[PDB]
């Protein structure tokens, strides 16, 4: 019971999928094929695991997930890859040509002839589940899939399943590093389906990732490997609540209502912390008070943004192996002492926390080191709207003599619906001042 | 996913054949058609651009075109000339006699009809295609004349798909003809509205890359086209292999075209490297990024100081970091952004594929639009219009069928163009 | 309190272990991020056909 | 998001590249809030904690030497004395507004 | 690890008041819940 | 508790501390590789060393300091040397290109660029310290970075770090030994933001310590490392009081007031005694009597100011060792009456006594003999007018023609900075002989 | 912390091909481009000089210049000509001629693209570029007028950057060109402008050190080349290796240059002494400061005793004593405040580093802002008005265009600066 359906849309979306059940099957002795081989002191019949993973009468697990990508080459490399067995051979859906980072290719032409196909899939999924949390969604909406595919995705899903929770860990352009041109455009677009049809949704962007693998996790030369999986430790460390007892335990829709504090206001930062290498993991008395310090740190952030240049609406803390309650008051109230770091007017608590005893995972592939503790901010904070200006400041400019949007008008989209998006993302950034401002 | 080719005239199937043995060696297919290749990963998408017989050949997904046969038996002679199907060599006994229009409407009108029929063919039997390829010359009469006529019947029968041609633009300083400026302009007026998009080719260029990057002995037409056959690899290459950062021809198409008639693009390869420096130099990302980016390195003969990125594009092949390779195009944009545009941001398009041309640890193909890009179309039309002005070698093109208006209507759209580059080449802040 | 020393003293170890790993995984990864060349590069140039 | 209403009292993160190849975010410093107990609530503690009247700002009763200015020279506009936007602000009245135990 | 520390524990069988005994709930095999 | 941060600014500030935790880790039996051997004289869980060791619960102890510096040589060299297993990979910052002899460059270009970073790495060692005393600051103002940059951090700690103690051991210029031209200008230009951030500053120039060691040691040719072997047993002296068990135990506060009469008034000199060689100590019956008038001695203190020429202030002895009330009393009683060494009206009392009971211990090849008792010198007199008197008319006289300043105002410095600090320097030597009149 | 060095014309190309063999000879690094060092500090800070390539081959960060390929083709053919690389070897057809005006305006101008290319992208190349150094004779014309051209376009890209330029500026009874008065002119002014550090060679003082301190029976260029190389290998002592008192290119400046037109400096070098005298020499901190002050020691002709000594800087190598390596400078002050300058108290700069060159217990090198540099610029300005004032050989240089004013403005700049010198040297306090 207690089940989270994986939706992994697009490029980033597969990627970071394969990251995070590599992750989970880590985590649960899954191995490749789909079983566990032998297991004496984890007591049989103890099912921990239907949360990710769905029993067959024949002792294997088949992932809770579903792989939508509407070109082939990503779905294919995971089909021959190490989790053949594991994956199954459909919720594995693959189109026949990619959305060309066009969000209207994405959501109007291609999208329209697999979005039935992806909502039967996860009906398929959701019958199987007695008690879905919700769904957890993985996208990146620079791309044209991930932007187009999954705003129709979410549309469809929200009207499908009511007012179920939706938890969508999406990568949004980075302030200046882009792998597309049109990239801005696509995030104005999806950003005004997602307000609409996301619950909560997470910055994941590139260069933040970067920046802290280069800084803290000591590597020189890190990649899409590695930023996908500090996503997947994330997220394993964001879920682990449902999935192991602790003090404090939480599901994805507690949260929900603790870090939304306006239906428009859904847009959160993310911190994990000790995101450490082995050769200064036995160099740092990796204590709470040490890790929640570099959690709130805007350094060890996971977007581009800066805490600093908001105010904290917000906050869910995430403590991860053997984090005593005590320690976390110690770590809370410290925090609090802070004045570089400050909470608006109208929210005194600003505060949540979630306790589990499951120490944190290493994954060989990785370069994280082995903790006995860990902890995962999901922060909601005015200075989204640092990011959002940039990114509708690209848009203006962008849009100012109309460039890239032939491109988008042929496929199908309405020449208006850039403006009254804009309109939207105006909106947006004007309720996130006025909601940072004081009383 | 796939992109089924055409050459046309003598330049288009010299370039097609050598991309052809290019693109053979990557896949790991012998000349007999067989595959001999030691990966998985070249039998997983050859399909993009071979087709399987009942015998298992692979049959390349390829039309030859040229009124001159005498190239058609040259190009089956050749090393992998039966690689090709035999129904595919469609060729006329009447040269184009170097004329847009003996190509274009008296003999390549009586050819294109078998030609459709084979394209058609071709297209139908294959499964779902991304698109059509063309290589040709815009010097010279069949490869301008009936290659536009062949892009012109493919956007009247195939307009959902993508259309990407490599016309080889003469230069005075290689001119081997006369007719150059009447040639190059009424083919360009036609691939402006008719090509989807089309990266420019010149032998000027070509000859000093073998020089200020090759420093080689001695280079002949068969070594210049390797090069246009590289840059064709890497543009295809993510189609065939897998990658951190895929991309395809149409997502290389939204993120360098702004605008319709803005499609012309300058075009680039990187490594080159020479025999004597090949050891000297050490190969990374940022000598990659650096080469894509000098000057000198283009394929294609117009300078780019005069001229500012409408946008760019780097296709990364390799095994390679994606920060080191986000971070010099970050790099690049930063250091000389007088090269882009403000009013497009982040001008730089990115791909990452896992498979590296045979030889090379990292490589990338380099796409740019730039401003720069009429330099060439304004030395043409100045050729043109001396030509024109005095009405010399017109009655050759209006003895066959042709009129003024043609002319007048080719120099009328080539100057839009122009002026619609020259636009943004001031280096505003 | 002595038997959690322990097992400090055992996730240390394993911190040793992790970061020589990662050592000669960062060694690999540079090895296969260093860029050559071999003749097959060569073999289109420098011939008159 | 103006400066002057977001930093009224609270040093402004003075970007700087060097320490990122990338957007510079910001620095938490270990400025600590003055001693303000819940009325009434016990002397509460979970752990060991920094007081705070040992942190206690250095521009308390700072002594006016130049008769009007606590600020010995210019340098106050290197530390205390910052320029956000249009507006200027001195933390030399964060010792005015607390006491000598660091209460407001 | 936590195995000599648990048998003596059960031994010496303290009666349960408060401050003699901590991290027995940290003192455990794996925390799966069923 | 009762920990002390030390920061090691510039090239001098690096090897000084270089030195300094050499003495550390001899005196608290720490191998280079972190870690504590097993030692019968030292009883298990004796956690004296926390003070400048924090222990990471694995059985190593890590130093609480940062080695900050913006040219890479000397952070590299560290990095590379004996304690680079003992130093921590962080709190060792490594610039890039150097302050090149210049306060402007190092307090305005680089150093406000590198300074944030320092203060998240002393605030990483405060948040673990919980009882911190203060901040040791080790730097060279006569450079460009030990000047600008340690100038800007000492001050940028004020606001973060309030009250806490600010021990600045600043290597001078002297009067003849000059490696530097533009040091006139370097050591003005800092000697401001010295009396303005800094609690306490002890004069450590290079010649008082050449001469010295030239005399008492035997030493013909010494060396930046037998000076800053002699600066670190001065600081080991100092602070073996928070350390060891002592009978007049003192704080990095405590001599504080008894040492500082007025606020713009903390510049003070030191020295040491014994300092001799082992061929020189099996001579001399070295008593308390006979180590406090070495001490007292004009030829005996680290810098190159003659306390006859001025009234001591505050004087104040840390003896170390076998030391007894009874025989600081008699030294006290003897050098009251020894009438060169006349206190100020304004001060009868004028000393302060610090007793400890640890002994120094010497480092292998040190040219300190072992001796059973050791008494350190740290004392504020009139007399030190006589070092700023001659540095800025140093000053004055290349100023005259504005020499070196196209420099200051190249790397973004106004004249009035120059200005402002010449006459700083002049109105605090006319608070020196102002203070040194009679009421 | 990176300085890449680029060498012009005969003399400079020379030079700088004996420089590289002596940093070669430093960090061990065979004339192939393996590294058979028997330390790792010659491999530790490698970098400064030298950039790995894929199979480990470091390529000196050089670029080389001239207008006759005879002296690029000479360089290759040096014994350690192989180690650099092919493609920075940049050329021209035809020579200078001795003529500043086809170096810097005609021949230059025409072929400096090229070299632009080479230093930008192997400044890139660099992590953070530390310095610039050029390697150049002020009597040339592919030497000073390409050099000084270099320095204009570099100042400007890198405004903040060290530039360490060693011109070699002709004598008197050494001479061997006419137009030598002309071209140091013509390049004393841009010296001037462009160049944060210019520090002077003599042949005739170089000659000097060769005949009566190293008793040489037949000294060629390679003894003064060498003897250059020494100074240009020692000033980078600190960056390349650590110290007791480490220094760098900005500190030198910054403790050397009081007003930013006062930048040339006289420099020498120590221990150096005859292969007969060599036993009998004790070498000591006080035999090396005894050497670096003599003023036949001063490979500059321009008598020390005459001038007063703006700043001095002593960048001594290897393992000594710290208290007497400042009072052998302290020491010298003292006894000796005639020879320095009053209102600039403590005159000189000491820096130690920790590694001297191979086969030496210890070195130093001596720079020196001697306010007699006026003299020997003075003598080549009584040279320059005895061609300039009967029209001598103008004619060549207007041929190119540059004109008779600009001779003027050449001749006021080096008059201002030695009026300069001369008012600093007699200013008291
Ligand atoms: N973290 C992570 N992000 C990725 C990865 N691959 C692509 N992305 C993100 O995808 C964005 C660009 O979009 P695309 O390259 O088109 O990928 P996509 O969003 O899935 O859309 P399509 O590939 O066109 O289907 C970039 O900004 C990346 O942030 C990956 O492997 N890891
Ligand atoms: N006592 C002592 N003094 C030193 C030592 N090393 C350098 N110094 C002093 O430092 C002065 C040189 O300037 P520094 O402050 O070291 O230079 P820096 O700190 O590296 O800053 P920059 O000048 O920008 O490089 C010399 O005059 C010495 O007096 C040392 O090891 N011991
Ligand atoms: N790169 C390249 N260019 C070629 C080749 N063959 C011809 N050309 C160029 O094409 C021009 C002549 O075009 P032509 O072959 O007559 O075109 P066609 O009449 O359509 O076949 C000449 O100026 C050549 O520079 C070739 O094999 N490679
Ligand atoms: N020290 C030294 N001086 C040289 C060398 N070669 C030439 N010179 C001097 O340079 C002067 C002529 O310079 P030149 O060869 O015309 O320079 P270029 O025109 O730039 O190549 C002569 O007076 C020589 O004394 C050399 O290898 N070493
Ligand atoms: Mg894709
Ligand atoms: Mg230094």
């Amino acid at each position: 019971m207690r089940e989270a359906i994986c939706i992994h849309i697009g490029q980033a979306g597969c990627q970071v999928g394969n990251a995070c059940w590599e992750l989970f099957c880590l985590e649960h002795g899954i191995q490749p094929d789909g079983s566990m081989p032998s297991d004496k002191c984890i007591g049989v019949e103890d099912d921990a695991f239907n949360t990710f993973f769905s029993e067959t009468g024949a002792g294997k697990h088949v992932p809770r997930c579903l792989f939508l990508d509407l070109e082939p080459t990503v779905v294919d490399e995971v089909r021959t890859g190490t989790y053949r067995q594991l994956f199954n051979p459909e919720q594995l859906v693959s189109g026949k040509e990619d959305a060309a980072n066009n969000y209207a290719r994405g959501h109007y032409t291609i999208g329209k002839e697999i979005v039935d196909l992806a909502l039967d899939r996860i009906r398929k999924l959701a019958d199987n589940c007695t008690g879905l949390q919700g769904f957890m969604v993985f996208h990146a909406v620079g791309g044209g899939t991930g932007s187009g595919l999954g705003a129709l995705l979410l549309e469809r899903l929200s009207v499908d399943y009511g007012k179920k929770s939706k938890l969508g860990y999406t990568v949004y352009p980075s302030p200046q590093v882009s792998t597309a041109v049109v990239e801005p455009y696509n995030c104005v677009l999806s950003t005004h389906s997602l307000l609409e049809h996301t619950d909560v949704a997470t910055m994941l962007d590139n260069e933040a990732i970067y920046d802290l693998t280069r800084r803290s996790l000591d590597i020189e030369r890190p990649s899409y490997t590695n930023v996908n999986r500090l996503i997947g430790q994330v997220v394993s460390s964001l879920t682990a609540s449902l999935r192991f007892d602790g003090a404090l335990n939480v599901d994805l829709t507690e949260f929900q209502t603790n870090l939304v504090p306006y239906p428009r206001i859904h847009f959160v930062l993310t911190s994990y912390a000790p995101v450490v290498s082995a050769e200064k993991a036995y160099h740092e008395q990796l204590s709470v008070a040490d890790i929640t310090n570099s959690v709130f740190e805007p350094a060890g952030m996971l977007t581009k943004c800066d805490p600093r240049h908001g105010k904290y609406m917000s906050c869910c803390l995430m403590y991860r192996g053997d984090v005593v309650p005590k320690d976390v008051n110690a770590a809370i109230a410290t925090i609090k002492t802070k004045r570089t770091i400050q909470f608006v007017d109208w929210c005194p608590t600003g505060f949540k926390c979630g306790i589990n005893y499951q120490p944190p995972t290493v994954v060989p592939g990785g370069d994280l080191a082995k903790v006995q503790r860990a902890v995962c901010m999901i922060a909601n904070s005015t200075a989204i709207a640092e990011v959002f200006a940039r990114i509708d400041h690209k848009f203006d400019l962008m849009y100012s003599k109309r460039a890239f949007v032939h491109w988008y008008v042929g496929e199908g989209m309405e020449e208006g619906e850039f403006s009254e998006a804009r309109e939207d993302l105006a909106a947006l950034e004007k309720d996130y001042e006025e909601v940072g401002a004081e009383s | 996913r796939e992109i089924v080719s055409c050459q046309a005239g003598q330049c288009g199937n010299q370039i097609g054949s050598k991309f052809w043995e290019v693109i053979s060696d990557e896949h790991g297919v012998d000349p007999t058609g067989t595959y001999q290749g030691d990966s998985d990963l070249q039998l997983e998408r050859i399909n993009v651009y071979f087709d399987e017989s009942s015998g298992g050949r692979y049959v390349p997904r390829a039309v030859l075109m040229d009124l001159e046969p005498g190239t058609m038996d040259s190009v089956r002679a050749g090393p992998y000339g039966q690689l090709f199907r035999p129904d595919n060599f469609i060729f006329g006994q009447s040269g184009a006699g170097n004329n847009w229009a003996k190509g274009h409407y008296t003999e390549g009108a009586e050819l294109i009809d078998s030609v459709l029929d084979v394209c058609r063919k071709e297209a139908e039997s294959c499964d779902c295609l991304q698109g059509f390829q063309l290589s040709h010359s815009l010097g010279g009469g069949t490869g301008s004349g009936m290659g536009t006529l062949l892009i012109s019947k493919l956007r009247e029968e195939y307009p959902d798909r993508i259309m990407m041609t490599f016309s080889v633009i003469p230069s005075p300083r290689v001119s081997d003809t006369v007719v150059e400026p009447y040639n190059t302009t009424l083919s360009v007026h036609q691939l402006v509205e008719n090509s989807d998009e089309s990266m420019c080719i010149d032998n000027e260029a070509l000859y000093d890359i073998c020089f200020r990057t090759l420093k080689l002995t001695t280079p002949t037409f068969g070594d210049l086209n390797h090069l246009v056959a590289a840059v064709m690899s890497g543009v295809t290459c993510c189609l065939r292999f897998p990658g951190q950062l895929n991309s395809d021809l149409r997502k290389l198409a939204v993120n360098l075209v702004p605008f319709p008639r803005l499609h012309f693009f300058m075009m680039g390869f990187a490594p080159l490297t020479s025999r004597g420096s090949q050891q000297y130099r050490g190969l990374s990302v940022a000598e990659l990024t650096q080469q894509m980016f000098d000057a000198k390195n283009m394929m294609q003969a117009a300078d780019p100081r005069h001229g500012r990125y409408l946008t760019a594009s780097a296709l990364f092949r390799g095994r390679m970091s994606t920060k080191e390779v986000d971070e010099q195009m970050l790099n690049v944009q930063n250091k000389n952004s007088s090269y882009f545009i403000e009013w497009i941001p982040n001008n730089i398009k990115s791909s990452i594929c896992d498979i590296p041309p045979k030889g090379l640890k990292m490589s990338v193909t380099f796409i740019g639009n730039n401003t720069c890009i009429q330099e060439m179309f304004r030395r043409v039309g100045e050729q043109f219009t001396g030509m024109f002005r005095r009405k010399a070698f017109l009655h050759w093109y209006t003895g066959e069928g042709m009129d003024e208006m043609e002319f007048t209507e080719a120099e009328s759209n080539m100057n839009d163009l122009v002026s619609e580059y020259q636009q943004y080449q001031d280096a505003t802040v | 309190e002595r038997e959690r020393r322990a097992e400090r003293e055992q996730l240390a170890e394993t911190q040793k272990m992790q970061a020589e790993a990662a050592a000669e995984r960062k060694a690999q990864l540079d090895e296969l991020y260093k860029n050559a060349v071999d003749e097959d590069y060569f073999k289109y140039w420098d011939r008159c056909l | 998001f103006a400066p002057e209403e977001l930093y009224k009292n609270c040093p402004p993160p003075v970007l700087c590249q060097p320490g990122y190849d990338f957007t510079p975010i910001s620095y938490n410093t270990f400025l600590l809030n003055p001693q303000d107990p819940p009325h009434g609530v016990r002397s509460v503690q979970s752990n060991f904690m920094h007081s705070k009247c040992d942190y206690r700002p250095r521009s308390y009763l700072r002594p006016e030497e130049v008769t009007g200015t606590s600020h010995a020279s210019r340098h106050c506009h290197c530390n205390e004395v910052f320029q956000l936007g249009d507006h200027t602000m001195d933390f030399a009245c964060e010792g005015t507004m607390v006491d000598h135990r660091n209460r407001l | 690890a936590y195995a000599q520390s648990q048998k003596m524990q059960k031994e010496f069988r303290l009666p349960m008041v408060p401050g003699l005994s901590c991290g027995e709930e940290m003192m455990r095999r794996n925390y799966d819940r069923s």
